[PDB]
């Protein structure tokens, strides 16, 4: 009997042993499951593929069997289009960079629009900061800034 | 020794559970990779034109003038490490003397499922995707932008008007040249 | 062999951006284990039974 | 290799870090899982890292 | 249960049935229980 | 052993006398008496806790 | 012999243990680096350090 029983203490002995490892990867899958709970449902995250693909929006909780579901919404840009672009606008030698947004132009005329939607818009002083003169920034359009 | 692997059965169903314990280590090591590098669905190529406002890549780019497309950096990386590795050979061809000896004693080694040459294409591409198209291509299709905008736009994202790195683009082009220099000079010296 | 992905060339050039015009609002689920199951051994039946 | 027993019943042999050519496997009787035979004549033979 | 057009009813718990579970967190139940060995109902009159 | 002994609707066959389990556990058992076949089962035990 | 295979299996049980436990830090370390991959090379990262 001394030799079964050291055989079964053995395996109960690898048996905890297992139940601890899991216990460690299952510790360390709750610690990430509540953060992600505490970063992108009760407040948005702007880290990159966090929260779900895409830039994310909001995450609605779901409970499952020993674990956690997270619906992740998030807002994936579509339909694009090919735009020519300039980094600055000469009007009257000052140099013109946007506020918040890029320069483009349809071939024609340049506008002012958002980076991740387009929403062209005139090129107005109000859009735009002055910093120095046009000779230093290389790429620079000239082109006319509409003072309302 | 039949008679002892015959009274070893008598052990009952021990190495069924450090075979499973085995392979799902082998397994987490595979995903381990493919989690860490497949993060994109694409494989972006680099434009022929390695303009990008004055900034220079090749140490990072991949050249086809070597069998494996791998840069500057990931070859002396690979010569770093290559001291001690695997074995490079497993087809037990040159096995009749470390890995023979394990290898006599049932201690295999299974290869990654991804090769060193796939990795590197996925370094590429994740080179392709972040010079090309900044952080677009990592949260739908990939958009294209000069790298002096996307470099622009970094510094107001971190505090600084758009108007310095427009102004100041050709000195903070040499300072990251010579940045990518100075860790090529520290990775090739002798101190690992 | 296995497929990487699909080749794809990126339209760069130096005067040249692509904004996109719509959008698409995507819901993704994310799985995550919190606990397993809770379970204890009774050594004194486990290993003599009776 | 097994592609389910649901949809096939005809599976592939892969053999661990054996060079194909210079491991003649297919002896005749006098192996483990004597039964196997898989000589594969026909059906190619891939050599893979 | 209007929110600017949103639809919710998906995931909050609807009143009528007696457990107080979503659409979606009764198919995550129905899906995780066809392998369920924790049954702690289970007591000293399993004798059959 | 220890137990406790209930009717079984176990249909042995007539060369069949021992029952067991998925380890090694004779839960069943055929009376050498008149013949009656019995289970086996450890009776009532778990945990105490304060 | 029944000592023998006693320890030998022991040792090989040891060395399972010390497999998981160092394929778990290798783990946790890739979890951090796939973090550190798509927060800083797919996006930039306003974490500090
Ligand atoms: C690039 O975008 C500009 C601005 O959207 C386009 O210019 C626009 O061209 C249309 C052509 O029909 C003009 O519409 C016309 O407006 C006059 C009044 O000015 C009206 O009487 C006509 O019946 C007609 O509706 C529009 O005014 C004009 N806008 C501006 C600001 O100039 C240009 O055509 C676009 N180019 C390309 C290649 O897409
Ligand atoms: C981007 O950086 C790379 C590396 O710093 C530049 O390539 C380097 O180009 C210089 C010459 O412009 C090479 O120096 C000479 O190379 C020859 C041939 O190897 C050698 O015989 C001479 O003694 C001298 O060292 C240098 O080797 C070369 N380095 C590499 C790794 O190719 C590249 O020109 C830069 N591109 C731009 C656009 O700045
Ligand atoms: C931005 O993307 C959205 C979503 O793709 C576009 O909305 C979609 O617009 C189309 C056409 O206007 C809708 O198609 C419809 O199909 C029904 C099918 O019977 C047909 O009866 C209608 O006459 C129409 O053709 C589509 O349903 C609609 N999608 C959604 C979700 O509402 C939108 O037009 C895009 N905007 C731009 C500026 O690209
Ligand atoms: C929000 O989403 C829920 C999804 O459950 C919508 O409720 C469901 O809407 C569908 C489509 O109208 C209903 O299907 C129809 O039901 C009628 C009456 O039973 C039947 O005659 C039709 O043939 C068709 O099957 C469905 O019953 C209804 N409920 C459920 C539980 O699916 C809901 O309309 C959406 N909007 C709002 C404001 O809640
Ligand atoms: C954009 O237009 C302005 C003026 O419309 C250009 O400015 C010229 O600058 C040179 C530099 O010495 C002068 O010799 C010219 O006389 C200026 N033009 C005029 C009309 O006076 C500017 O060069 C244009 N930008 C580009 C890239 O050509
Ligand atoms: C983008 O602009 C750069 C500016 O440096 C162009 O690179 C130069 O192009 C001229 C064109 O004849 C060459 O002569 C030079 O050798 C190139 N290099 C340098 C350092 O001047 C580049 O060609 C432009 N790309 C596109 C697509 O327009
Ligand atoms: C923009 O134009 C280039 C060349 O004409 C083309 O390769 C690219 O696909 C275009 N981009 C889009 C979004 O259509
Ligand atoms: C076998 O596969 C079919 C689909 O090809 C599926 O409908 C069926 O449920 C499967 N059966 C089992 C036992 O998995
Ligand atoms: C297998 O052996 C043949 C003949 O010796 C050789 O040509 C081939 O390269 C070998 N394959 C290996 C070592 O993978
Ligand atoms: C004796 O045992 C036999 C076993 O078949 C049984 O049939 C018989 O009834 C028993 N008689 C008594 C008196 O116990």
């Amino acid at each position: 009997i001394d030799r079964l029983i050291t055989g079964r203490l053995q395996s109960l002995q690898t048996y905890v042993t297992q139940q601890l490892i899991r216990a460690a990867e299952i510790r360390a899958s709750a610690n990430l499951a509540a953060t992600k709970m505490s970063e992108c449902v009760l407040g948005q995250s702007k880290r990159v593929d966090f929260c779900g693909k895409g830039y994310h929006l909001m995450s609605f909780p779901q409970s499952a069997p020993h674990g956690v579901v997270f619906l992740h919404v998030t807002y994936v840009p579509a339909q694009e289009k090919n735009f020519t672009t300039a980094p600055a606008i000469c009007h009257d030698g000052k140099a013109h960079f946007p506020r918040e947004g890029v320069f483009v132009s349809n071939g024609t005329h340049w506008f002012v629009t958002q980076r991740n939607f387009y929403e062209p818009q005139i090129i107005t002083t109000d859009n735009t900061f002055v910093s120095g003169n046009c000779d230093v920034v290389i790429g620079i359009v000239n082109n006319t800034v509409y003072d309302p | 020794s039949t008679e002892c692997s015959n009274l070893l059965l008598q052990y009952g169903s021990f190495c069924t559970q450090l075979k499973r314990a085995l392979t799902g280590i082998a397994v987490e090591q595979d995903k381990n990779t493919q989690e860490v590098f497949a993060q994109v669905k694409q494989i972006y190529k680099t434009p022929p034109i390695k303009y990008f406002g004055g900034f220079n890549f090749s140490q990072i780019l991949p050249d086809p003038s070597k069998p494996s497309k791998r840069s500057f950096i990931e070859d002396l990386l690979f010569n770093k490490v290559t001291l001690a590795d695997a074995g490079f050979i497993k087809q037990y061809g040159d096995c009749l003397d470390l890995i023979c000896a394990q290898k006599f004693k049932g201690l295999t080694v299974l290869p990654p499922l991804l090769t060193d040459e796939m990795i590197a294409q996925y370094t590429s591409a994740l080179l392709a995707g972040t010079i090309t198209s900044g952080w677009t291509f990592g949260a739908g299709a990939a958009l294209q932008i000069p790298f002096a905008m996307q470099m622009a736009y970094r510094f107001n994202g971190i505090g600084v008007t758009q108007n310095v790195l427009y102004e100041n683009q050709k000195l903070i082009a040499n300072q990251f040249n010579s940045a990518i220099g100075k860790i090529q000079d520290s990775l090739s010296s002798t101190a690992s | 062999t296995m497929s990487l992905g699909a080749e794809n060339s990126v339209a760069y050039s130096n005067n040249s951006i692509a904004i996109p015009t719509n959008f698409t609002i995507s819901v993704t689920t994310e799985i995550l284990p919190v606990s397993m199951t809770k379970t204890s051994v009774d050594c004194t039946m486990y290993i003599c039974g009776d | 290799i097994t592609p389910g027993t649901n949809t096939s019943n005809q599976v592939a042999v892969l053999y661990q870090g054996v060079n194909c050519t210079e491991v003649p496997v297919a002896i005749h009787a006098d192996q483990l899982t004597p039964t196997w035979r898989v000589y594969s004549t026909g059906s190619n033979v891939f050599q893979t890292r | 249960k209007y929110f600017g057009g949103f639809n919710f009813s998906q995931i909050l718990p609807d009143p009528s049935k007696p457990s107080k579970r979503s659409f979606i967190e009764d198919l995550l139940f129905n899906k995780v229980t066809l392998a369920d060995a924790g049954f702690i109902k289970q007591y000293g009159d399993c004798l059959g | 052993g220890t137990g406790v002994l209930t009717e079984s609707n176990k249909k042995f066959l007539p060369f069949q006398q021992f029952g067991r389990d998925i380890a090694d556990t004779t839960d069943a058992v055929r009376d050498p008496q008149t013949l009656e076949i019995l289970d086996i089962t450890p009776c009532s035990f778990g945990g105490v806790s304060v």
